[PDB]
DNA sequence: ACGCGCATGGATC
DNA sequence: GATCCATGCGCGT
C-alpha cells in the first residue's frame, strides 16, 4: 500500500510491534463484513475503524474531514463511542411519506393483493394529482410529476379524495357531477383537484363507479395513518 | 386476503385499550395495538359482531341505534359498539357486513378454550402489569431467588406460548430496566438466568410452524439477551 | 459512493447476495464449525490453515482478508479509548449483593410508553 | 390445513361431548375438544353436513327448521344440528356453505368402512 | 380440478347405487361413493345431462316433467331424474345450468371409447 | 482454432506474451455469461470484447463493419467506452405501443385478470 | 315500460 | 378471505 492510502487500526497478534495497515481505499469501496461470536469485540472494532476514519485528515486544516458514516445502531451503544455525533431516534427523526417512490407507497399503505386493481388506480391517481396541486415550480416540471416523484402531497386530502369518490354519483350521461361552494362541476382532469376537500356534495341520479366500494379501503388507509 | 379482519381486530383492541384507561390522557393517545394496556376481549367480540351486522345509508355512513339513541359510526362513537344492545339502521349492507362470521366463530373458540384458561380466563381481569411481572421473578409478598414454572403435564400448544411469552416478558423487563438505569448512568442490577430444562421440546433443530414462535423467544435471549 | 459495513453475529445467517459482495472480511472468534467452514472457503487453499485459530481467538483478535490487506492475518484491533456503551454485566458480582427494590413502577410505565 | 374445517370439527365434538355428559355442571364447562369424553361421530358428521348448507338472513344469522319449529343458530340451539331432519331457511349463502363438502365425504368414508 | 363437476358426479353415483341396491334398507344409509355395488353409468349420464337443463322458478326450485306426472327437485323425486325422457319446466337458468356440458362430453367419450 | 476463426481479447495470466484466442464464431453464437464479484472488472471485460468485435474487420475495405451489439446500460458506463455509438435513453427513445404482439398489449394495460 | 338500488353469487389470487 | 363484477328481483316514477 502507498503511504497516503494506508489505514491502520490493528497490529499483528503474534507481534504487537508490527503494525498492520490495510489499503484504505480498497477497505471501504468494497464492502466490509465483520462477524464473530458474542463478546468477541465486534462492536468495539466497528467503532475503532469508524474513529480512525474520522481522524484520517490530510495535513492543512483542523476541522471535520469528509467522512460520512451512517450507523443502524440497535443497542444504543455507539452514542458513547462518538460523542460529537448526531443521534436520531424514531421519536425525533422524520422521514416523510412523500419521499417514497412507487414501490414503497403501495407497500406501506396497501395490504390488498391481486384483486385490487380499482383500489390501486384510485390510490395512484389521488397521490399524483395531489403532488401536482402542491407543486410551486415551473409548469414544465409540473406535468412530468408522476406516482414515484419525490414531491409533497397531503395524505389527509388523499383520504378526502377516496372518501369523496366513495360517494360519487353519475348522471344519465355516465359522468360524475359534484357541487361545492364554487358551483356545479363535472369530474374530469381539470376539476378533480376539488375532491381533496370534504365540503363537496355529490349530485346525480345513479351510483358511480366507486360508490360504496372504497369503505374498507379508507378504513385500512386511515388505520395506517393514525398508527403511532 | 385477511386484511379487513386484521384491521378490525387491531381497531377493536386499540379502542378498547383507550376506554379502559383511567389515567393521564396525553398517554391515552399513544396507546396502540401493541401497548400493554387492559382491554376486554369479550367487548372485542361485541365490536366485531356489530361490525358484521353494520348497515350504511345512502351517504355511505353506517348508522346505529342503542338505548341512548341514533348515532353515527365515527371515531368518537365507535366505543358504543362494545355492547350487544345496538340495532343497525341503514338501507344497504355495510363495509364489513357478512364478512366476519367465520372470523368471530374462530375467535370465540380461542376464548372459551379451557387449554388457554391461564391467559383468557376470568382471572386476567383482576391482575395488573405489576403483579404479573413480580410473579414471574418472585418479587411479590413472598420473595425467592428461584422461580419454578410447573409445566410438567401440559400440552405443547400451551407449553409453547408459556415459553414464548415469559421469555419475551423477562427479556423486555431486562431491556426496559437497562434504559431506566442508563438515564441515571447506572448498569442493570437484576441479572436473570432462565433455565430451559429438556429444551428439545420447544427449541429443536427442525423448522416446523409450531416450533417457530418459541424458537425466536429463546434465540433473542441467546442473541442479544446478555446485554440486558 | 454508498457502501455498507455488515456487522453480524454469524456468517451463516445473512443472505449471500449481500454477503458475497463484501470483499473485505473481518472474522473474530467463531465457535460454530459451520461458520469456520464459511471462512475456510472464502480463502485460497494456501492460506487455508489460519482459520484453525478462529475458535481460540481472544477479545479484539480478528482475521482480516480481502484486497485491502496484503496477506490474511490474525490481528489485534486497537483498544477503544472511547468505547461503545456495551459493558458486560458481572452476574456473580451483581448476584452477590442484597435483594434490590428494583422500582417496578418506572419500568412498566416506560414499557407502556413504547 | 383448512382452519374453517378445523374449527367446525372442534366445535362439533366439543358440543357433542357436552350433550352426552350426565354429570356435575362444573365438570361439564371444562369439557373441551381434547378432553376424554364420549361423543357420537354420526351426529358430528350431521352437524358438519348441516353446516355445509347454512343460509343466513339479512341480519347475518343462520335460520333452520326441524320438526319442533324454526330456530336461530346460536349456542343454545346448535345441538339441534346433530339430527339430520333439519331444513335450512334463509336468503343468502351461509358462513360455511360449500366450504365443508370435501370434509364430509371423507368423514363418512372412514365411518362406513367395515 | 373443477370443483363443481366433482359433486354432481357423486350425487349421480351414490343415488344410483341406492336405487339398484336390492338388500335390506338398513345398509342403504351406509351406501357411499366408495361402495362396491351396481350403478348404471348411462343413467349417470342422464342425470348430469339433465342437471345441465336445470330450470329455476320464482320461489327458487327446480321443476321437471315426467310421464307419471310433474315433480320438483326433491331427494325422493331425484330418483326419477335418471331417465332421458324428462323435460324441464321453469322460468330461469338453474344452479348447474351450462357448466356440465364438457363434463358430460368427457363422460360420453370414455364410455363410447372402444 | 482456425486462423480465420480466431478472436483474441486476452492473454494468459501465468505468461503475458501468449495470447488466448477463442473461436470467434463459436464465441458469439453460443451465449456468453460473464460473472464475478463486485468491482472485478466485468464491465471492462465486456467493453473490451465489443471493442475487439468492432475493429474485427476483414481486409479490403475502409469503414465500420457488420457488427450489431445492443447494450442494456443501467449504470451509464458504455457511452465513454464507445464514443462513436448511439445512446438511447427513455426520454428520447420511442417504442410504439402498437408494436405490442397482443400478449404484452394484454398485460400492459390491464392490471386485472380472470 | 325502464331505472336505480340492493342482494346474492362466483371468479379469482 | 376480499375485491370485483354481473345477474336478478323489488319498488319507485
Ligand atoms: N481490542 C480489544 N482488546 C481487548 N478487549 C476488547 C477489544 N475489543 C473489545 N474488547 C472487549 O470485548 C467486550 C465485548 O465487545 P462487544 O463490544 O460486546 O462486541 P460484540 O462481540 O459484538 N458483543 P455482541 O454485539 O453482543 O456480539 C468489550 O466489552 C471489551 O471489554
Ligand atoms: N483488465 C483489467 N486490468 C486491470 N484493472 C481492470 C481490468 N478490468 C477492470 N479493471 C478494474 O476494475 C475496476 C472497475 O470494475 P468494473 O469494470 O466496473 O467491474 P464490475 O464487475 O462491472 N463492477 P460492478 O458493476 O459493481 O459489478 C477499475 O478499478 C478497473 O481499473
Ligand atoms: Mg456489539
Ligand atoms: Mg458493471
Amino acid at each position: 500500500i502507498d503511504i497516503n492510502d494506508r489505514f491502520t487500526f490493528s497490529s499483528l497478534s503474534l507481534n504487537t510491534k508490527v503494525s498492520v495497515p490495510v489499503n484504505g481505499n480498497r477497505f471501504f469501496n468494497k464492502h466490509i463484513a465483520i462477524v464473530g461470536s458474542t463478546g468477541s469485540g465486534k462492536s468495539h472494532t466497528v467503532a475503532k475503524i469508524l474513529q480512525k476514519a474520522v481522524d484520517e485528515k490530510q495535513e492543512g486544516y483542523k476541522g471535520l474531514n469528509n467522512s460520512h458514516i451512517i450507523i443502524f445502531d440497535i443497542h444504543s451503544e455507539y452514542e458513547n463511542a462518538f460523542p460529537n455525533s448526531n443521534v436520531l431516534n424514531v421519536d425525533t427523526l422524520t422521514l416523510p411519506y412523500w419521499l417514497l417512490n412507487g414501490d414503497e407507497l403501495e407497500e406501506l399503505f396497501l395490504d390488498t393483493e391481486a384483486n385490487d386493481h380499482n383500489q390501486r388506480n384510485v390510490f395512484r391517481q389521488a397521490i399524483t394529482l395531489n403532488k401536482k396541486i402542491h407543486f410551486q415550480g415551473d409548469p414544465a416540471t409540473k406535468e412530468i410529476i408522476s406516482f414515484h416523484s419525490p414531491y409533497y402531497f397531503d395524505i389527509n386530502e388523499v383520504i378526502n379524495y377516496i372518501n369523496n369518490r366513495n360517494n360519487e354519483r353519475k348522471n344519465k350521461d355516465n359522468e360524475h357531477i359534484w357541487s361545492d361552494e364554487e358551483g356545479n362541476f363535472k369530474f374530469d382532469n381539470e376539476n378533480a383537484h376539488r375532491l381533496f376537500k370534504e365540503n363537496v356534495t355529490p349530485d346525480g341520479s345513479s351510483a358511480g363507479a366507486l360508490n360504496g366500494k372504497l369503505l374498507n379501503f379508507v378504513d385500512r388507509l386511515q388505520s395506517k395513518i393514525f398508527d403511532k | 386476503n385477511d386484511h379487513n379482519q386484521r384491521n378490525v381486530f387491531r381497531q377493536a383492541i386499540t379502542l378498547n385499550k383507550k376506554i379502559h384507561f383511567q389515567g393521564d390522557p396525553a398517554t391515552k393517545e399513544i396507546i396502540s395495538f401493541h401497548s400493554p394496556y387492559y382491554f376486554d376481549i369479550n367487548e372485542v367480540i361485541n365490536y366485531i359482531n356489530n361490525r358484521n351486522n353494520e348497515r350504511k345509508n345512502k351517504d355511505n355512513e353506517h348508522i346505529w341505534s342503542d338505548e341512548e339513541g341514533n348515532f353515527k359510526f365515527d371515531n368518537e362513537n365507535a366505543h358504543r359498539l362494545f355492547k350487544e344492545n345496538v340495532t343497525p339502521d341503514g338501507s344497504s349492507a355495510g363495509a364489513l357486513n357478512g364478512k366476519l362470521l367465520n372470523f368471530v366463530d374462530r375467535l370465540q373458540s380461542k376464548i372459551f378454550d379451557k387449554r388457554l384458561d391461564f391467559i383468557l380466563g376470568e382471572g386476567s381481569k383482576s391482575v395488573t402489569f405489576k403483579e404479573t411481572l413480580e410473579t414471574l421473578i418472585s418479587y411479590g409478598k413472598d420473595k425467592s431467588n428461584i422461580t419454578i414454572l410447573d409445566v410438567s403435564g401440559v400440552p405443547f400448544e400451551v407449553l409453547s406460548i408459556c415459553v414464548s411469552l415469559i421469555s419475551r416478558l423477562i427479556f423486555e423487563f431486562g431491556y426496559h430496566s437497562k434504559k431506566i438505569k442508563r438515564k441515571s448512568n447506572e448498569n442493570q442490577d437484576i441479572p436473570i438466568l432462565i433455565v430451559y430444562e429438556e429444551a428439545h421440546k420447544y427449541a429443536p433443530k427442525s423448522d416446523l410452524s409450531k416450533y417457530r414462535t418459541s424458537k425466536e423467544a429463546i434465540e433473542r435471549i441467546a442473541k442479544e439477551g446478555r446485554k440486558y | 459512493g454508498v457502501t455498507l459495513l455488515l456487522a453480524s453475529q454469524r456468517p451463516s445467517e445473512i443472505s449471500e447476495t449481500i454477503f458475497s459482495q463484501c470483499n473485505t472480511f473481518i472474522s473474530m472468534r467463531l465457535t460454530n464449525p459451520d461458520d469456520q467452514n464459511y471462512v475456510k472457503r472464502l480463502l485460497p487453499d494456501t492460506v487455508g490453515d489460519i482459520t484453525n485459530l478462529l475458535p481460540s481467538l481472544k477479545e479484539g483478535e480478528a482475521l482480516i482478508m480481502g484486497d485491502s490487506i496484503s496477506i490474511p492475518s490474525i490481528v489485534k484491533i486497537e483498544k477503544c479509548t472511547i468505547p461503545p456503551s456495551s459493558i458486560d454485566i458481572k452476574y456473580l458480582d451483581e448476584w452477590r449483593k442484597e435483594w434490590v427494590d428494583s422500582e417496578f413502577d418506572k419500568i412498566i410505565e416506560q414499557w407502556s410508553k413504547s
